[PDB]
């Protein structure tokens, strides 16, 4: 967006010197087949369990029984005879 | 924490079995309760 300068004028471009035309040009560079090498594994040893883990432990249980329950020697009250 | 109503559990004594005795020995006994008209 240059103002043209009319005291001063120039024109377009002239040729010059060049860059010798066919060492601006590249080789299309040519890729031969490859193939990613061997034959892989199909499982790892991991250093790391793969599974889920759990943040706080629970206590569990297991049901016991008590015994064969037997009788008692109870002492025995005395009887309401209009005392008690 | 509980007392002895030997009225609802049969009649309960009190025990000493001594070593020795002397003469004229005697034991004295001394007794803290309620008592009410139940």
């Amino acid at each position: 967006m240059a103002l043209i300068n009319p005291q001063f004028p120039y024109a377009g471009p002239v040729p010059i010197p060049g860059p010798a035309p066919t060492e601006t040009m590249p080789l299309l560079n040519y890729r031969v087949e490859g193939r990613i090498a061997g034959i892989q594994q199909a499982r790892q040893f991991m250093p790391f369990l793969q599974g889920p883990h759990r943040e706080v432990a629970e206590q569990t249980y297991y049901a016991i029984g008590t015994g064969i329950q037997m009788g008692q020697t109870f002492n025995q009250p005395l009887i309401n005879t209009q005392e008690g | 924490d509980k007392p002895i109503y030997t009225l609802q559990y049969g009649n309960v004594g009190f025990v000493v079995n001594p070593k020795t005795v002397n003469q004229n020995a005697r034991l004295l006994m001394g007794y803290e309760y309620f008592t009410s008209r139940t």
